[PDB]
């Protein structure tokens, strides 16, 4: 492939460099339309800018935490982090968010990796070996109330059991309702006068729930869960302007008030170098 | 001039005619047939009394009144005393059979009411006591009398609550079982052909009933003004393709 | 010795994975299969059998009576019953259809709603059933109702009427647990002319109503049902 | 590839792709045609 | 495959929507019999509703517990949980139970996964590493009386030895007596007047027994066993009405007295939306 | 039983590696794709559209 | 070699090697030739 | 393989059920030598009683 | 596939499918026919 | 290095499984078999030989 062809002096009536940008086109002008060039080859394919590659590496999408401790006398397991959940969403963390929001609709399978590490902030004789249980409560499913409920039975709910310190991995098909995930949605659930606005109304795919299978030892053990997400088989439509201001909320476009100028002011003139 | 409506079933030395039928159901779309060798286990040649057992026995009649809750019969129990069918039953170790069930209830074009006639394979009843109380033998072997769902709880008997099918499921879903309605305005009989359904090729006829026939009023009986407020319901049932095997001394069963 | 590398996920137990295992009983011979009528292969086979809907839900303890929709003689213009179409909740919820839908997260497809009339044979009636697609309110009078999917039913010799709620939807799947964006409409029924009883007859007549799914139907993404739970393991 | 000798040890079965609701939805003895009258 | 064909106005003598439900049939009526439709395709196969899929994921069927402690002076090992058993059955937990009871007879191979985690509720210097031994005592086999009996020799009894925290897995052929497992059984063992009623009399396939191989350390260690069961090669006959009331017992259909109405009462009229 | 040896790196999680995984939802059927104008395949496709430069940065 | 049955479980996809910026860079209704005048 | 063949009434001079155990043999008598039987197949091979299986765990 | 060189290292043997009880059930010198008299 | 994943059950010992193992005595030659009357192949062969029943159990 040639990156530049050889081109010499020109004295024409045919001027490729004068255009009318009002038309909305970006005319494909090249170095050889306005200087004299020599042949050179590309030596490159643009492999690593493919959208599959761009969205295809694992990104941290969520960090939560649960603890193993005596539940005796706990009136609210959920509240004691005897077990937590994460009303699934990929808008939490902004690193992967900005990347995704470069497009309007996106379609992909997900590969999740879940790393779990334990901490024992206060005096323990040892490090126990705990087994985590991650179960996906599809919307319209009995939500775990306790840490050893009947829900954890998950007889129809896909669940994975792995050891703390270890990692769990699997993949999920594209479980979108539509033909693709809406990165943006300028509409509402229904024609109400108070109903929410955005995608937060469209992206209601239940939540994931974690918990430690093991009973309690004499000390307490903090287990912190990190969920990583990798898109595989990516398809993206309609590019948009990149995010300039900071994010404030999962699912709304809102930016913070009295934010700071995002364009760097010159130290000098327009004329400055 | 054949209508879905008029029918004749001749089986053995007995015939039934209905002039107001609503087709007939054949459970699971299969018609009763004898036991093939490829499916056989017991090495004994079986006995097939044919026409002496495969005829129509009419059980004693019930009375549908505005307060009726529904009735339940078990097979082969209901027939335990009918003619030679019954003798064969007590005398062989094993037996197998399909049936034609014909439920009858006629009224006039001023009455309203609708019965559900359903056959439930393996209808294990629940104790009204709860917990793990069992349902004694006698209670699940009412004979031709069947069980009257509007009778009182008894001790060691089953629960008789209709909206739970006597087992913890809702009346509304009984329609997943082969069934037919008798709607006075349409229908006057219900006929269901039952093929033999079991997890073994042949079984004992006394320790295990393999279907319960259930007739349940769903739209209450409503008679014309100053009519007598009740109608009789009659059940006639015929064993079909019956086979008995392992003949001997003659079972003695509780009560 | 062949060189290997183990990946993330090694040693995990995923209740949904499908692999080979050693048999604990090497060489054992299972009992022969015999033929049994009734084999089921797909839950899609059974949700096409219709079952009764306790439409008359207004009672206070479960009763045979909540399956009966009453009809009044001589009323004109008026409304017989109304319900939204959240098949995973409300009237639908205990029906076989409702009961299976609850094992899945998403459903799509047409529903078949039929009404069987049980009044005396010498009576007559004309009813209108209307399906209102998502976007409008439950109709408030027949005029409103009749502008959407509807069937004038003429009560005759043929006892049942089968109304279909054709799949009307932007999004190709709806959630089985009730959700707004994903909502399916309303179903109402009104007198078209009116029920008329013959002489010597009196009182209310009832309609029985069934629901089953058309062959159209799709259910996906299995999950656990809210319809059953427990507090301690059972024992014998 | 089965690594094991016994059939019980193989993975899950593969979709019936059988599907025939008529034993449940139309177990009537005389065939009913849609469009023809139910009761003649 | 078409999901709907195109159909237009109709003015016929041929009415597919009038039927007689008294017959017991559900006539196959479609949208196109009563409105004007356009062609649409199914795009779907019904894969995930196959009974193999429905019953084919692991469900928790049993949680038991045993402890490692000094048996010195224990007069009843079984009673000290020096070792436990579980008179095998799949009716214990109701999540998988309701699913199975959708059918009358069921036939399948079982794949068991056994997860074992340890707990040390009171002061230990460390976490020991225990090895569990799960042996299936077929009915008519010497039942373990002690925790280091001659029975544990299991020279003819299939047994598996795995580490606590780890998982054990294997599969068992369909060991039913008949051609299929009876989900329901309206009969008795014999023509007695006091003999039990149900399947609890049919499903007598012995019990599984667990124990810790390791001797006792200075502290005590609680090991809790969870048995998961996955049906593979499923065959199911005769569908039944789903379970509506709660369960009370393994193997009987009995429901609790003064249970609550299972059908939700309307907040409003029959006419309400 | 086939003899193996594990190499350095076993058990690591590299966010950039690309391998197979079990599907949590065996047999599930995704929604059909419909056509949507605007598909992007390479970031190289979009950086050829021109956009305005805030050249007058002096504010 | 796929070891798994479902398509979601396969590795990353492979390069589009599609690449056609004209839907974005030249969505004009009447075709513009470089070198010819923009507005005639 | 048949487990039992079909066999009917017999009135013979050929009695397979009378033997002399003093000989040391176990004569191979079957159900069909003394009752009327119907055909049935074995459906079984005797796999799990092979001595390799018996001593092999 | 055997991964090992020695025969002892291979898995269990496979069913004799030999089966001949006559060395045990009928070790008589003169053949006895069922149905013929035992002692002539 | 070929990528692997280990499944649940790894490391377990099931007394009934049947796999290959290294021989501790590489290259050893077992004693030749000679003929011995009486070989048994199936327990089904022997349960067809009749034996006496202590029917008179009353002692
Ligand atoms: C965008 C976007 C993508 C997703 C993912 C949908 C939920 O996917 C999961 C499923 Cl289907 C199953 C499991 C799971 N099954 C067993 C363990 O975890 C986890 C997730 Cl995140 O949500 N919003
Ligand atoms: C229904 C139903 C299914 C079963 C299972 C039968 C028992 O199956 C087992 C066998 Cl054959 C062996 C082992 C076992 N062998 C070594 C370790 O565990 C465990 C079970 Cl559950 O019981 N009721």
């Amino acid at each position: 492939t040639v990156a530049s062809i050889s081109s010499g002096p020109k004295h024409t009536q045919k001027v490729p460099i004068l255009t009318a940008n009002e038309t909305g086109a970006t005319m494909p002008v090249l170095p050889s339309d306005s200087i004299e060039t020599r042949t050179t080859y590309m030596h490159f394919n643009g492999s690593e800018t493919d959208v599959e590659c761009f969205l295809g590496r694992a990104a941290c999408v969520h960090v939560t935490e649960i603890q193993n401790k005596d539940a005796t006398g706990i009136d609210n397991h959920r509240e004691a982090k005897l077990f937590n959940d994460w009303k699934i969403n990929l808008s939490s963390l902004v690193q992967l968010r900005k990347k995704l929001e470069l497009f309007t609709y996106v379609r992909f399978d997900s590969e999740y990796t879940i790393l779990a590490t334990a901490s024992q902030p206060d005096s323990a004789n040892y490090s126990s070996n705990l087994v985590v249980q991650a179960m996906y409560v599809p919307p319209g499913a009995p939500n775990p109330k306790e840490w050893d409920d009947y829900t954890w039975q998950s007889a129809s709910n896909p669940s994975v059991f792995f050891k703390v310190g270890d990692t769990s991995r699997f993949s999920v098909p594209y479980v979108g309702l539509a033909s693709a995930y809406n990165c943006f949605y300028d509409g509402y659930s229904h024609d109400d006068a108070e109903t929410q606005y955005g995608i937060t109304v469209l992206n209601h795919m239940g939540s994931m729930a974690f918990r430690i299978v093991n009973e309690h030892d004499e000390h307490k053990t903090l287990v912190k869960i990190r969920v990583y997400h990798r898109a595989k088989h990516v398809e993206a439509w309609i590019p948009r302007a990149p995010r300039a201001l900071p994010y404030t909320s999962i699912g709304r476009t809102n930016y913070p008030k009295n934010t700071e100028p995002v364009i760097k002011k010159r130290k000098g003139d327009i004329k400055s170098y | 001039g054949y209508s879905d409506r008029v029918q004749q079933i001749t089986l053995g030395n007995s015939t039934i005619t209905t002039q107001e039928a609503a087709n007939a159901v054949v459970c699971y779309a299969e018609w009763p047939e004898y036991l093939p060798d490829v499916d056989a286990s017991d090495v004994n040649k079986t006995s097939k009394p044919d026409t002496s057992v495969c005829r129509f026995y009419t059980l004693d009649s019930k009375t549908w009144t505005t307060g009726s809750k529904g009735w339940c019969w078990k097979l082969p129990d209901a027939l335990k005393d009918m003619g030679v069918f019954g003798q064969n039953m007590f005398f062989h170790s094993l037996g197998r059979s399909g049936y034609t069930v014909h439920v009858q209830c006629n009224a006039t074009k001023f009455h309203s009411g609708c019965l559900l006639v359903v056959v439930i394979p393996e209808h294990q009843l629940a104790s009204h006591e709860g917990g793990n109380v069992s349902v004694k033998y006698t209670f699940t072997h009412p004979g031709e009398r069947g069980i009257d769902l509007s009778s009182a709880n008894e001790v060691g008997g089953p629960v008789k609550d209709v909206v739970y099918n006597m087992n913890g499921t809702l009346l509304g879903n009984l329609l997943i079982f082969p069934h037919q309605f008798i709607n006075l305005r349409t229908n006057n009989t219900a006929t269901i052909v039952i093929p033999y359904i079991n997890s073994v090729p042949i079984d004992s006829m006394t320790r295990h009933n393999n279907v319960s026939l259930m007739v349940i009023p769903i739209a209450p009986l409503t008679v014309p003004t100053g009519a007598t407020p009740s109608l009789p319901i009659t059940v006639t049932i015929a064993p079909m393709c019956t086979e008995f095997s392992g003949i001997r001394s003659k079972s003695i069963v509780p009560q | 010795g062949l060189p290997t590398t183990t990946l993330p996920g090694s040693g995990q137990f995923l209740t949904t994975d499908d692999r080979q295992s050693p048999s604990a009983l090497p060489n054992y011979e299972p009992t022969p299969r015999i033929h049994i009528p009734g084999k089921v292969h797909n839950l899609l086979e059974i949700i096409q059998v219709d079952t009764l809907i306790p439409m008359n839900n207004t009672h206070t303890k479960d009763e045979v009576n909540s399956y009966l929709i009453p009809l009044n003689a001589n009323r004109q213009n008026e409304q017989v019953f109304g319900t939204n179409l959240f098949i995973g909740d409300g009237v639908f919820k205990t029906t076989l259809l409702g009961e299976i839908v609850q094992y899945y997260t998403h459903w799509s497809g047409s529903l078949r709603f039929s009404l069987m009339y049980t009044g005396p044979a010498l009576s007559s009636a004309k009813l209108i059933l209307a399906y209102t697609p998502p976007g409008a309110r439950g109709p408030q009078d027949r005029r409103e109702a009749m502008l959407g999917t509807h069937v004038v039913w003429d009560i005759g010799l043929q006892s049942t009427i089968v109304m279909t709620i054709p799949w009307t939807s932007g999004v190709q799947f709806r959630y089985t647990d009730p959700d707004t964006y994903t909502s399916a409409g309303f179903l109402s029924c009104w007198y078209q002319t009116s029920l008329i009883l013959p002489p010597e007859t009196t009182g209310q007549v009832y309609l029985l109503s069934f629901i089953s799914a058309c062959p159209d139907f799709k259910l996906r993404l299995m999950k656990d049902t809210q319809t059953i739970s427990q507090t301690v393991a059972l024992t014998e | 590839i089965n690594y094991y000798k016994d059939a019980a040890s193989t993975s899950s079965a593969g979709q019936s792709l059988s599907m025939d609701p008529s034993k449940f939805t139309e177990p009537v003895k005389d065939l009913m045609l849609k469009g023809a009258p139910a009761l003649n």
